């Protein structure tokens, strides 16, 4: 759904770094902690927090 | 805050004109406008455009919504060159996944944007330049782009909160030129 | 307005107590052998516990006197040793051990009809200090016994007096809220629980 | 992945769900080449 | 406000560990961790104290909590040395009057303390030393201190609103040492 | 003396193994090993080629053997990058005259390589660089070179003399990054 994606699907190869943003559109009184993770290539998914 | 669209200030009636208020419901699913099809029977920015064989104008646009600390959602504010589609009061979308267009949605940031998210701001100012392929052109043939408003978070309350927030659209000419 | 020397350290623990009592009857079964074993320890005197565990951690020296005499409180010729036993050292378990004639043992023997006797011990612990908390204090044993092969002819009893010198203390904690259990343990009987202080009625009657 | 830390707490009068959006770009080190039709 | 227990800095697997989430209740007691047992079984600093005979270590303690405006209570966080009691998930308080110990708790703040008041703060921060009577000492067998969680005025609230409030630890080592 | 690999020194768990040692016989063919499969279950480094993405080193190598003035013999001891085949532990030669390749092993010495006779000498050390097509690579997918040791003279003693004669490899990282 991204331009970038769109747009490398016209080349071959690429590399280099990302970034994402995360947005929260809840309520002004409303409260909360997350945890967002990143794991290496080659990696498997956390089991827990 | 405010963004200057491509990074260009305009460059060679000049008032205030506020629009009808937009009710934002929990259903709704986006409005757009087009220019100058906006303003043309409306004062002497409307007289001006339907005399005259050439036109050449920039534009300043602030979109405003008010609501309450238990109001939520997220809008979308965009400027869009030749909006091509597949008055004062403008008009709904259908289908505001393909933007009426057979376009994403999720590729607008592309343009001249503005996020309104209710918890953090309740404003949106977008300066726009002319852009054309001539130099003049004709206010009456002619639409140069269109401005969408689009919720991309859903309006949620309680029961017992107003359940419909307005939207307020007011726009001034820069720079405007006749002949 | 007082003075601010009253509440030093050296004041608040400053004075000879009672912290131990030695029976040698003539007939019986308390120390049926003319001999006993005492661990020296600080809390013989009654009130010392809940003054010191107002600190996690301590410093000192000790002072010990010793006042003998008959149970009625008369005075005879007598003859008596009073070793004290090093932390590590093996303890008298008769009155023919080979313990009482170790030269590395030190022992003062004395007369009744004298002064009482005083010696001074120094800080022995292998840590920077005693601490009467650990989340996971041997300073020695006097032996007392009466000089000779025989029994003695009298019946005796000696008191121990210990003053603490030369004081420091680390981390003050809340002080002691209900009634010891055990020793050496902050157990407490917890189906009666009290409060801090007294009652009283309604919040707004004096 | 995205994980929940605590819970999510909100007053008397307040809806009870809330949605996140998320956005994705490149940095200025990004490079490609050799071009293909798709 | 930071709090530096003592007056005294830690000095001679240094980032941040985050445990997980208590439920403060209408009905809570209280809570108390230990140190270093809290983290022994976590990552790098765990495997270095279960493999090496001796050690030492400072360090830095936060506690937050997240709650609405509608919500009242207040809790007293401490430090105690040598926590006689008469893992990473905590341990609950079955007299807290009497701490557990035969103490009031009504003299606990003689010993490095923050408030937590719902209606004025929602964070407390204390940087405790290393404290011993031996320069060094074993992680397996010997626990240094304890911290306490306490609520001294209870949890309210109206019906409706969340009946549950978060309280979350994250702890970092400093000046850590092994051998 | 001491060769270093095609007059290159290594540039951008650094200790000495000392791995089991192999036993020489009359009718031995020879022995071979991998890097850095070698040293993947064995200590810190171990650990580290087994839980990172990319790995870069290079290597010293010191091969030995004690023997007495009454025994005779000779080996090859050699370095093959990307030595592709037609642990801790080693490998035996099926078929040494060909080095279990297809090639000769009268040309090995086109190699980084050392001469053990037992009458002259009894050490070989030899100094690899890092050889790759990549600046780094993955070290449990890909082994770098190959290690050989070969008798080219048969080993002879007189009867009531040992039979056998201990060949001891020891070797140490030099250079290492992991990532």
């Amino acid at each position: 759904s991204t331009l970038l994606g769109q747009l490398c699907g016209y080349y071959t190869q690429w590399s280099g770094s990302l970034e994402v943003t995360f947005m929260f559109t809840g309520s002004f009184m409303a409260t909360g902690k997350m945890l967002i993770a990143y794991t290496p290539p080659g990696g498997p998914l956390p089991k827990d927090r | 805050n405010i963004i200057v669209g491509y990074g260009e200030w305009p460059s060679y009636v000049n008032r205030f004109y506020t629009l009808d208020t937009k009710l934002w419901e929990k259903s709704s699913k986006g409005w757009y406008w087009k220019f100058p099809d906006v303003l043309t029977e409306t004062g002497v920015f409307g007289q001006n455009a339907q005399f005259h064989y050439l036109y050449r104008s920039g534009f300043c646009i602030h979109v405003q919504c008010n609501a309450s600390k238990f109001h939520q959602g997220a809008l979308l504010v965009a400027v869009l060159p030749e909006y091509v589609i597949g008055g004062a009061d403008g008009f709904e979308l259908q289908h505001p996944y393909v933007l009426d267009a057979g376009i994403p949605i999720s590729q607008l940031t592309v343009c001249p944007h503005q996020w309104i998210n209710l918890r953090t701001n309740n404003c949106a100012t977008i300066i726009v330049p002319y852009i054309n392929a001539l130099p003049f052109d004709s206010a009456l043939n002619h639409c140069n782009f269109g401005l969408l408003v689009v919720p991309i978070s859903p309006l949620d309350y309680d029961q017992g909160a107003t359940p419909v927030i307005p939207i307020t659209i007011t726009l001034a000419p820069m720079c405007s030129e006749f002949a | 307005s007082h003075s601010t020397a009253e509440t030093t350290l050296d004041s608040f623990f400053s004075r000879a107590g009672l912290v131990g009592e030695i029976d040698l009857p003539l007939k019986g079964t308390t120390n049926p052998n003319g001999y006993a074993n005492w661990d020296i320890d600080i809390t013989g005197y009654a009130q010392m516990r809940r003054k010191v565990e107002l600190f996690t951690y301590m410093r000192f020296d000790a002072e010990f006197t010793f006042v003998a005499c008959t149970p009625t409180g008369e005075v005879v010729p007598q003859l008596l040793q009073y070793m004290f036993v090093p932390p590590g050292a093996p303890k008298p378990d008769s009155r023919e051990s080979l313990a009482w004639q170790t030269a590395t043992n030190p022992s003062v023997f004395v007369k009744l009809s004298d002064p009482p006797a005083q010696v001074s011990v120094p800080f022995m612990s292998p840590a920077s200090a005693y601490q009467w908390f650990y989340d996971g204090n041997m300073m020695g044993t006097f032996s007392v016994r009466t000089v000779g092969t025989s029994k003695s002819k009298y019946p005796l009893v000696v008191r121990i007096y210990m003053r603490m010198k030369h004081v420091r203390a680390w981390i003050p904690r809340p002080m002691r809220n209900q009634n010891y259990l055990f020793k050496a343990n902050p157990n407490y009987a917890g189906n009666s629980i009290k409060p801090t202080g007294t009652s009283r009625t309604a919040i707004t009657t004096l | 992945s995205i994980w929940y830390q605590t819970n999510y707490v909100v007053p008397i009068g307040a809806p009870n769900t809330a949605y996140i959006i998320a956005l994705a770009a490149a940095q200025k080190n990004f490079t490609m080449k050799l071009c293909k039709d798709a």
